[PDB]
C-alpha cells in the first residue's frame, strides 16, 4: 500500500568512497524500514533491520538511520565485496513492499565508444527478416543513449560492469520486415554520450557494396 | 410431525375443489413458503405449486393458492380435467427445517361409463405338476373402482380360494384390479363348467372356462 | 436430460444395513443440495436427511433414527444414503428430492423412488407361468415370489402399447402373484414371436416363457 | 456481481418501519461478496419493486450486535440465528476484495 | 407502520433457511436500545469503495501475540458463619464486630460500583469507524497533563475496559490511540466488516488485549511508545486485584520520586503506567462482577478498596485525576461504623492482623479527610505499640513496615489540611517516626531502594522530623562498598530526598509543624509541654540555649527549649549555658522516672547519630541494661532532654 | 512515671446509616472528558 | 548453518498450475513466519505471500496482484512449505525466493517489527506460451566501414530462440580477450535473441578466420557459422 522510491537509480564510487543511499517514503511509517543487499547471482542478503540497527555479522563499515518518511543508507571505507544492489523495505503495513534498488558500481575516468554497423547479411535476407546491429564497446557510465534515425521498433541490451576495465557494452537491434528494407534508405546510428562532445553518427542505404 | 390436510375431498367438473391445508404458526403463518406437491399413484411426484399462487413452468391457470392466517388452500380453479391424485402439503418449519402434510385424494365426478374390460385364462399348458395350476381372471378399465368379484363355478359357488386386488388407478384414468382362483385340486380333477363373474353396479358380465 | 434416479436396495433383514446410492445426472450436482424423502406404502410423507451443497451443514428428522448416516461427494455425481440397524419393521419408499436453492424453500425436481421391504420372511423366487392367447388378447403370470418390486418388461422392447401389467395380489400365504397382458395383432400370430422378459431384482432370478397360439 | 452497492441517490429514502424480508447471500454465489438486498412486504401490484441492494457485511454485523445486545430474551429460533450470522460473518472476504 | 418485525433470510448454499426477529416483542423485553440508531449508524447503503476506504484506514496488527495466562482465587469462598450484609440497606446492627465474619453480596454492591451510566465508546475519528455506540453502566479514570493536550480517558463496564490515549500535537492534529481489555467473550460489538482476532494484540485463554487506531496515528505513537505488552497482559490476568493494586502504587510513587507528577515526560514506561490504573480499578470491579449473586468477603474488600482509594488520593495530587464511580456509600458506611466498635487509642493492643485490617477501614471508612481527625489516635496507637516491641535502631519488618503503612495514609491525609484538631498525636506520631529513623533504617531503605520491593515503599524517615539528611551524609551510610551496583547507589540516594515531598505543594499550606533560622535545623524533637529545636545557629527564640562540643572543623551544634510552644519576645543575650555532665545514675532502675524524656547520642564527625524517645520501663531496661552507653568512645555523646526543658548529658552509670 | 500513653480523641461522629442513595452520587448520568 | 534450498520451477503456458517446494533445515518451521518475494528478470523485488507462525495458527495473505490466484501450503512434521500457483499469467514470470521472517522486539507484540534474515536460492518461473525450437544463427558481417581506430570486432546474432539459455563461444574458446555476450531480450514475437562480439584488429581482416560456436544443449543445436565481410 506504501510506495518506496529510492535515490539514486544508480552511484559509482571507487574504493575507500563513502556513499549514502536515499529511501523516500509514500507516509509516514516510523523506524519500520529494513535494507538487504542482493550480489547479481545470489539471493539477497539481510543488512538491517529498524532502520538503524545491523544483524549479527554485518561489518561496522554499514551504517544507517532516519525515521518516518526518510531513511537513508551511508557506507564507509567502500569495500570490494559491496559492489552490488541495495533495496529498502518497508514492513508497517499490509500489504508489504521493497524500494526500486540503488546499484553500487566501480568509478573511473570517462571512455569513448567503439561504434559501428552491421548490415545484416544476405542470408538473413532470404528468410524474410532484416537485422542491422549498432554496436557500443568498453566505454564509460553506463548512460549512453543510441538512437535510430527515426525520423521506435527497436531493442538493446547492456552488459555488466567489466571486472578487467569497468567498462560496459551496447548492442542496439533493429528489425524491419524485407520488403520495408528495400527502399527506406535512412539507417543511420545517433549515438550520444558524454564523453564524445560530437555526437557520431554511422548512415547507410539500401546500396550495394 | 406433519400438517393436518382433510381426509378426502370430492368435486365435479368445474370450480368444485379448493383443497386446504394448515400447520403451526411457526411454519405456514410465519413464512410465505408453503408449496404443494401432486403424486399419482405410484409414480414420482412433481411441483404443482410452489409458494402460494406462484406456479411452475408448465402448468394451467387453475392451481392456485390461498394467503389465509395459518392455513394453507391449494386453489384448483373452475375446470376440472379428470386429476384423480393425491395432493399433499408442505413448508419450511422452523423446528423440523421439513414438515409435510397429511395427504388427500381428489376425485373427480364426471364421464361415468365404465364397462369393465374381463379377461379369463385357462390354467397354465405349459405346468403340469400336482398342486400347481391356478386360474387368472384380469378385469381392466372401468370406474368409479368398487366392482365386486365372484366365481360361481357351478350351481352353487363353492368359494374355496378367493383373492382380489384392490382397484388401483393407472394411465387412461380408469381402474384395474386381478383376481386369482388360487385352486387347482378339490375341484379341478374333473369337472363340467368354471366362470369368473364380474359385478360393476349391477351387470352379468362374466367369463366361462373349462376347456378339455 | 434431467433424470435422477436412485440405484437403491432390496429387502433387509431387521437387523441389517443397507446405503441407498441416489445417482442424479444432467444438472450441476454442486449447486443445489440434496434431500431424502421417503412414502409409507398406504399414504404417509415423511422427510429424510438432508445433506447441504460441498457437505456443509446436514440435518436430520425428528422420527428419523438420528443414527441414519447420510453422505455424498460431488466428484463422483451420486448421493449416499447409508442406513445402519434399521431393525424398525417401518419402511417407506424412498424418494430422491431436489432442493430448489437460490430462496426458494421448495424441492423442484424428484426421484423414482426406491423399495426397502423390512420383515422377517426370507426370499422366494418367482415361477412364471405361460398363459394362453386363447380375439387379441395375450398373458404371463408370476407366482409365489416375495417380496416387490417385480417389474414385467414385455418381450425387451415391446413398446408399451397393449402391455398392461396388474398389480400383484395379497395373498393370505405372504407371498404376492402378479400377472401381465399384452394386446398383439390376431390377424398374424405366428408370424412373429412374444415373450415376457421380466426379473426379480430381489431375488436375482430371471425366467423367460413364450406365448404359443391354441390348436 | 450478484447485485450493487450503489451511491445513495439523494432523493431515495430508506426506514427501518417499511422494511421487511431481508435477503443475505453466502460468499460462494456473488464472487465472496457480501451482498444484502431489502425490500418490503409484498403490497401486490402498486408497479413498486424496491428491491434495495446494500453493503453486507455492515447488515450482518448490525444483526449480530442486535441479538448479542439483547441475549437475555435470546431464544432457541434466535441462538441459531445468532450463530449462523456469527459463522457468516467469518467465512467472507474482508481482506481479499482488490 | 412502526418497528414490527422483520424476516431474515438466509442463503446457505442450498438450504435457504429463513429467519424472523420481531422488534416489537423483544425491544420492550430487554430495553436499553433501539434499532433504528444503529441501522443509521451502520452504513446499510455504504458502498463497496467507501467500505475498503475505512478499512485500510485503522491500523491492524501483522500477528496475535498467544500467551495462555492462568488467573487466580481472588475472592475467597464464603467464611461459614458469615453475615451477608446488603450494600443498599445498612444498619449499624448488620455487624458485631471486627472479629464478627461478613461478607456483602454482590448484586447490590454493582449497583453501587456502576451507578454512574454513560456513553463509553465515542463516534470520534477512530472509534466510530470501528465499534458501535454503547452506552452502559460505568466507572472511568480521565485525566490531562500538558495543558489538555494530553488526555487519557479509561472507561470500565464489569466485564471489560477501555482506555483512550489522545496527545494533540502543535498544529491541532489529535492523535488518539486506545487498548481494551477484557474478556475476549464480553468484548463490545464490531462494526463494518472488522474482525477481532486481527486486531487483538495478545490474546489468552480467555482474556485479550485490543488495539484501535490508525495507521498515522500509530506511527506517530510508536516514536515514543514502545510498551510491553508482554508482561501488560500477564500481570493483568495472573496478578489478583490488591497484588496488581499495590504494584501499580509502587510505580506511581516511583514516578513522583524522579520528576514525573511535577513534569511529565512522555515516557514508555509513563503512558505504561497510566493505563495500569484503569486496570488496577478494573480488576477490583471485575472480581465483583464475576459473581454469580454471591458475597464479597468483607476482608477482601478493605484489602481491596484500601489500595483503590489511596490510588485515587495520589493521582489526585500528582495529575489531579477525576475518578467516577467504583465507590459503593454502603461500604463507605459499613467500614465507618465499625470505628465505633473498637477504641482509637487502644487499637495498639491488638492483633497484627486485626491491626491492619483495621487500618484498611480506616481510610476506605473516612476518605474524605477531615469527617473524623480522630483516626490520627488509632495510627499513633499501632505506631506506639510498636516501637515497644520493636527492636531499639532495628530497620523495620516487612510486616510492621506493611501494618505501620497501611495507617500512615490517614496521617498524610491529615497533614494535607491547613489546621488540624489533632495536633499532639501529629507530633507524638512525628515524634515516633523520627526516634524510628536510625543510621540502620536508612541503611536497608537504600539497599531497599534498588532492589527490595517494599523497602522503599514506606519508612518512618519519611514522616520524621530530621533535618541533617543531606546528600553528603545520606552518602555516608551506603549497604556497601559501593561498588556493587554504583550507579543505583547515588539514583537511590539522589531519590530518597526526591521522596521528600511530604507537603511539597501546590495550594501553599504546609504551616503545619518560631525561628529565624529556617534552612540550619538539624532535627525537633516535640515532648511534653516543651518542644526542642536542634540547630547549627543561635538565632532561635526559644526559652533557653544549649551549646554541645561541637566538632573540631566550625559547625556547631546548639538546641533550644520553647516551654509550653510559647515562644520568646526575643532571643537570648548572654553566652549560651553549657550542657552539665551527670555521672550519678543507678544503671538498675526499678521505676520509669526517665519516661517521656528523649535520649539523644549525636557523634562528633558525622554529626547526629541517633533518638531514642523513652515510653516505657521495657524501653528503659533495653537501654541502660544493653550495651548502648558507650563511654570509651570519647567523641561520641549522649544528650538527654527533659520535659522540664532541661537538658543533660548521661557521662557515666554505676 | 507513667509510660507512654496516646493522647485521648473524641469519638466518631454518627455517619448517616440512613441516607438516600442519590445524594451520595448526584445525578445517575455522566459524560467522559 | 540455515539452509532453505528450494525447488519445484520449471516452464508453464500461461493459465496453467505449478507447484513450488522450499524446504528447511537449522530451526522449528512453525516458530517463525514465512514469506515469499519473487522478483522479474531485470526488475527489483515484490513481496508476494506469507504464511503466519504457530501462534498464529498458519493462516495466509497474500499482495494485492496475486491474492486470488495463489495458495500455501505448510508441512511441518516433515520440514516443507509449498506455494501453489493457480492461473499462471504472463506477469508472474519471475525468481521466486523462499523467505524465513523473524521477530526482533517481540515482547511489544507483531506489528512492524519483523524482518527477513534468511533467503532461499530462489526458483524459476517461466508462464510463456512457446515452446523448444532451434535457434536461427545470422553472421554479422565485419564490413570494411569497421575501422574504428584499427579494431574489427565482428559477431554472430543468435536470432529467434525460445529454449532460455545460450552458451556461445569463438574458435572453440580461443578467442576470449574482447568477446561481449550481450544477455538475452525477449522480442516481442515470445522468443528471445541475444548477440555475441568479440573485438580483432583490422588490419587481421584476411590473415586469421573466425568462426562463432553457438552450443546449445536444450534443443541439442550445435552451429558453427563463418563470418565474412559484406
Ligand atoms: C413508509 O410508509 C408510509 C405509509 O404507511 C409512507 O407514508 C412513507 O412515506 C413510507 N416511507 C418510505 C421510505 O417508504
Ligand atoms: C467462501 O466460503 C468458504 C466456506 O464456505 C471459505 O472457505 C472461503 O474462505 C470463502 N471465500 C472464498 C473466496 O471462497
Ligand atoms: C457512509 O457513507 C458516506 C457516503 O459518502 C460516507 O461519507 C460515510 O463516511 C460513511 N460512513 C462511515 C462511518 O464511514
Ligand atoms: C504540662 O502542662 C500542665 C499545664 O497546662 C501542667 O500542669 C503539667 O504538670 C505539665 N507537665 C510537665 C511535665 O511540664
Amino acid at each position: 500500500d506504501i510506495q518506496m522510491t529510492q535515490s539514486p537509480s544508480s552511484l559509482s564510487a571507487s574504493l575507500g568512497d563513502s556513499v549514502t543511499i536515499t529511501c523516500r517514503a509514500s507516509q509516514t511509517m516510523s523506524n519500520f524500514l529494513n535494507w538487504y543487499q542482493q550480489k547479481p547471482g545470489k539471493a539477497p542478503k539481510f543488512l538491517i533491520y529498524a532502520a538503524s540497527r545491523l544483524q549479527s555479522g554485518v561489518p561496522s563499515r554499514f551504517s544507517g538511520s532516519g525515521s518516518g518518511t526518510q531513511f537513508t543508507l551511508t557506507i564507509s571505507n567502500l569495500q570490494p565485496e559491496d559492489f552490488a544492489t541495495y533495496y529498502c523495505q518497508q514492513s508497517f503495513l499490509f500489504p508489504y513492499t521493497f524500494g526500486g534498488g540503488t546499484k553500487v558500481e566501480v568509478e573511473r575516468t570517462v571512455a569513448a565508444p567503439s561504434v559501428f554497423i552491421f548490415p545484416p547479411s544476405d542470408e538473413q535476407l532470404k528468410s524474410g527478416t532484416a537485422s542491422v546491429v549498432c554496436l557500443l564497446n568498453n566505454f564509460y557510465p553506463r548512460e549512453a543513449k543510441v538512437q535510430w534515425k527515426v525520423d521506435g521498433n527497436s531493442q538493446e541490451s547492456v552488459t555488466e560492469q567489466d571486472s578487467k576495465d569497468s567498462t560496459y557494452s551496447l548492442s542496439s537491434t533493429l528489425t524491419l520486415s524485407k520488403a520495408d528494407y528495400e527502399k527506406h534508405k535512412v539507417y543511420a546510428c545517433e549515438v550520444t554520450h558524454q564523453g564524445l562532445s560530437s555526437p557520431v553518427t554511422k548512415s547507410f542505404n539500401r546500396g550495394e557494396c | 410431525s406433519v400438517l393436518t390436510q382433510p381426509a378426502s375431498v370430492s368435486g365435479s367438473l368445474g370450480q368444485s375443489v379448493t383443497i386446504s391445508c394448515t400447520g403451526t404458526s411457526s411454519d405456514v403463518g410465519g413464512y410465505d413458503y408453503v408449496s404443494w406437491y401432486q403424486q399419482h399413484p405410484g409414480k414420482n411426484p412433481k411441483l404443482m405449486i410452489f409458494e402460494v399462487n406462484n406456479r411452475p413452468s408448465g402448468v394451467s391457470t387453475r392451481f392456485s393458492g390461498s394467503k389465509s392466517g395459518n392455513t394453507a388452500s391449494l386453489t384448483i380453479s373452475g375446470l376440472q380435467a379428470e386429476d384423480e391424485a393425491d395432493y399433499y402439503c408442505n413448508s419450511y418449519s422452523t423446528t423440523t427445517t421439513w414438515v409435510f402434510g397429511g395427504g388427500t385424494s381428489l376425485t373427480v365426478l364426471g364421464q361415468p361409463k365404465a364397462a369393465p374390460s374381463v379377461t379369463l385364462f385357462p390354467p397354465s399348458s405349459e405346468e403340469l405338476q400336482a398342486n400347481k395350476a391356478t386360474l387368472v381372471c384380469l378385469i381392466s378399465d372401468f370406474y368409479p373402482g368398487a366392482v365386486t368379484v365372484a366365481w360361481k363355478a357351478d350351481s352353487s359357488p363353492v368359494k374355496a380360494g378367493v383373492e382380489t386386488t384392490t382397484p388401483s388407478k393407472q394411465s387412461n384414468n380408469k381402474y384395474a384390479a386381478s383376481s386369482y382362483l388360487s385352486l387347482t385340486p378339490e375341484q379341478w380333477k374333473s369337472h363340467r363348467s368354471y366362470s369368473c363373474q364380474v359385478t360393476h353396479e349391477g351387470s352379468t358380465v362374466e367369463k366361462t372356462v373349462a376347456p378339455t | 436430460e434431467v433424470q435422477l434416479v436412485e440405484s437403491g436396495g432390496g429387502l433387509v433383514k431387521p437387523g441389517g444395513s443397507l446405503r441407498l446410492s441416489c445417482a442424479a445426472s444432467g444438472f450441476t450436482f454442486s449447486t443445489y443440495a440434496m434431500d431424502w424423502v421417503r412414502q409409507a406404502p398406504g399414504k404417509g410423507l415423511e422427510w429424510v436427511s438432508l445433506i447441504s451443497s460441498r457437505s456443509s451443514n446436514i440435518y436430520y428428522s425428528d422420527s428419523v433414527k438420528g443414527n441414519f448416516t447420510i453422505s455424498r461427494d460431488n466428484a463422483k455425481n451420486s448421493l449416499f444414503l447409508q442406513m445402519n440397524s434399521l431393525r424398525a419393521e417401518d419402511t417407506a419408499v424412498y424418494y430422491c428430492a431436489r432442493e430448489a436453492g437460490g430462496f426458494h424453500s421448495h424441492f423442484d425436481m424428484w426421484g423414482q423412488g426406491t423399495l426397502v421391504t423390512v420383515s422377517s420372511a426370507s426370499t422366494k423366487g418367482p415361477s412364471v407361468f405361460p398363459l394362453a392367447p386363447s380375439t387379441a388378447a395375450l398373458g404371463c403370470l408370476v407366482k409365489d415370489y416375495f417380496p416387490e418390486p417385480v417389474t414385467v418388461s414385455w418381450n425387451s422392447g415391446a413398446l408399451t402399447s397393449g402391455v398392461h401389467t396388474f398389480p400383484a395380489v395379497l395373498q393370505s400365504s405372504g407371498l404376492y402373484s402378479l400377472s401381465s397382458v399384452v394386446t398383439v395383432p390376431s390377424s398374424s400370430l405366428g408370424t412373429q414371436t412374444y415373450i415376457c422378459n421380466v426379473n426379480h431384482k430381489p431375488s436375482n432370478t430371471k425366467v423367460d416363457k413364450k406365448v404359443e397360439p391354441k390348436s | 456481481p450478484c447485485c450493487h452497492v450503489t451511491q445513495l441517490a439523494a432523493q431515495h429514502l430508506l426506514a427501518l418501519e417499511n422494511i421487511s424480508d431481508i435477503y443475505l447471500v453466502s460468499n460462494q454465489t456473488c464472487d465472496g461478496f457480501s451482498l444484502a438486498s431489502l425490500n418490503s412486504p409484498k403490497n401486490g401490484s402498486n408497479q413498486l419493486v424496491i428491491s434495495r441492494c446494500a453493503n453486507g457485511l455492515n447488515v450482518v454485523s448490525f444483526f449480530i450486535s442486535i441479538l448479542k445486545r439483547s441475549s437475555s430474551a435470546l431464544t432457541g429460533h434466535l441462538r441459531e440465528l445468532l450463530t449462523t450470522l456469527e459463522t457468516l460473518y467469518g467465512s467472507f472476504s474482508v481482506e481479499d476484495l482488490f | 407502520a412502526s418497528l414490527s418485525e422483520v424476516k431474515l433470510h438466509l442463503d446457505i448454499e442450498g438450504h435457504a433457511s429463513h429467519y424472523t426477529i420481531p422488534w416489537t416483542e423483544l425491544m420492550a423485553k430487554v430495553p436499553g436500545l433501539s434499532p433504528e440508531a444503529l441501522w443509521r449508524e451502520a452504513n446499510v447503503t455504504e458502498d463497496l469503495a467507501s467500505m475498503l476506504n475505512r478499512y485500510k484506514l485503522i491500523y491492524k496488527t501483522s500477528g496475535t501475540l498467544g500467551i495462555a495466562l492462568a488467573e487466580p482465587v481472588d475472592i475467597p469462598a464464603v467464611s461459614e458463619g458469615s453475615m451477608q450484609v446488603d450494600a443498599s440497606k445498612v444498619h449499624p446492627g448488620v455487624i458485631s464486630g471486627l472479629n464478627s465474619p461478613a461478607c456483602m453480596l454482590s448484586a447490590p454492591l454493582e449497583k453501587q460500583l456502576f451507578y454512574y451510566i454513560g456513553t463509553m465508546l465515542p463516534n470520534t475519528r477512530p472509534h466510530s469507524y470501528v465499534f458501535y455506540q454503547l452506552r452502559c453502566h460505568l466507572s472511568y479514570v480521565a485525566l490531562s497533563i500538558n495543558g489538555d493536550k494530553f488526555q487519557y480517558t479509561g472507561a470500565m463496564t464489569s466485564k471489560f475496559l477501555m482506555g483512550t490515549y489522545k496527545r494533540v500535537t502543535e498544529k491541532g492534529d489529535e492523535h488518539v490511540l486506545s487498548l481494551v481489555f477484557g474478556k475476549t467473550k464480553d468484548l463490545p460489538d464490531l462494526r463494518g466488516p472488522f474482525s477481532y482476532p486481527s486486531l487483538t494484540s495478545a490474546q489468552s485463554g480467555d482474556y485479550s488485549l485490543v488495539i484501535v487506531t490508525t495507521f498515522v496515528h500509530y506511527a506517530n505513537f510508536h516514536n515514543y511508545f514502545v510498551p510491553n505488552l508482554k508482561d501488560m497482559f500477564s500481570r493483568a490476568v495472573t496478578m489478583t486485584a490488591a497484588s496488581y493494586a499495590r504494584y501499580v502504587l509502587q510505580k506511581l510513587v516511583l514516578l513522583e520520586m524522579k520528576g514525573g507528577c511535577r513534569e511529565p515526560e512522555l515516557d514508555t514506561e509513563t503512558l505504561t503506567t497510566m493505563f495500569e490504573v484503569s486496570v488496577a480499578f478494573f480488576k477490583v470491579g471485575h472480581a465483583v462482577g464475576e459473581t454469580g449473586n454471591g458475597c464479597v468477603d468483607l476482608r477482601w474488600l478493605a484489602k481491596s478498596f484500601f489500595e483503590l482509594t489511596v490510588l485515587k488520593d495520589i493521582i489526585g495530587i500528582c495529575y489531579g485525576a477525576t475518578v467516577k464511580g467504583m465507590q459503593s456509600y454502603g461500604l463507605e458506611r459499613l467500614a465507618a461504623m465499625l470505628m465505633a466498635t473498637v477504641k482509637m487509642e487502644e487499637l495498639g493492643h491488638l492483633t497484627t492482623e486485626k491491626q491492619e485490617y483495621a487500618l484498611r477501614l480506616a481510610t476506605v471508612g473516612y476518605p474524605k479527610a477531615g469527617v473524623y481527625s480522630g483516626l490520627i489516635g488509632g495510627a499513633t496507637s499501632v505506631l506506639l505499640s510498636a516501637y515497644n516491641r520493636h527492636p531499639l535502631f532495628q530497620p523495620l519488618h516487612t510486616v510492621m513496615r506493611e501494618t505501620l503503612f497501611i495507617g500512615s495514609h490517614v496521617v498524610l491525609r491529615e497533614l494535607r489540611l491547613n489546621v488540624t484538631t489533632q495536633g499532639p498525636n501529629l507530633a507524638l506520631y512525628q515524634l515516633l517516626s523520627t526516634a524510628l529513623c536510625s543510621a540502620l533504617e536508612i541503611g536497608e531503605v537504600l539497599r531497599g531502594l534498588a532492589l527490595g520491593t517494599e523497602s522503599g515503599l514506606f519508612s518512618p524517615c519519611y514522616l520524621s522530623l530530621r533535618f541533617d539528611l543531606t546528600r553528603d551524609k545520606l552518602l555516608s551510610m551506603a549497604p556497601q562498598e559501593a561498588t556493587l551496583d554504583q550507579a543505583a547507589v547515588s539514583n537511590a540516594v539522589d531519590g530518597f530526598l526526591g521522596r521528600l515531598s511530604l507537603e511539597r505543594e501546590d495550594r501553599d499550606a504546609w504551616h503545619l509543624p518560631c525561628v529565624d533560622r529556617l534552612d540550619k535545623v538539624l532535627m525537633i524533637i516535640p515532648l511534653i509541654n516543651v518542644t526542642f529545636i536542634i540547630s547549627s545557629d543561635r538565632e532561635v527564640r526559644g526559652s533557653a540555649l544549649y551549646e554541645a562540643s561541637t566538632t573540631y572543623l566550625s559547625s556547631s551544634l546548639f538546641l533550644s527549649p520553647v516551654i509550653m510552644n510559647k515562644c520568646s519576645q526575643g532571643a537570648v543575650a548572654g553566652e549560651p549555658r553549657q550542657i552539665p555532665k551527670i555521672q550519678n545514675f543507678t544503671r538498675t532502675q526499678k521505676s520509669c522516672i526517665f519516661c517521656g524524656f528523649a535520649l539523644l547520642s549525636y557523634d562528633e564527625k558525622e554529626g547526629l547519630e541517633t533518638t531514642t524517645y523513652i515510653t516505657s520501663q521495657e524501653v528503659q531496661n533495653s537501654i541502660l541494661s544493653s550495651n548502648y552507653f558507650d563511654f570509651d568512645n570519647l567523641h561520641v555523646h549522649y544528650l538527654l532532654l527533659t520535659t522540664n526543658g532541661t537538658v543533660m548529658e548521661i557521662a557515666g552509670l554505676y | 512515671k507513667p509510660n507512654v500513653e496516646v493522647w485521648p480523641v473524641d469519638p466518631p461522629p454518627p455517619v448517616n446509616f440512613n441516607k438516600t442513595a442519590e445524594q451520595e452520587y448526584g445525578d445517575k448520568e455522566v459524560k467522559l472528558p
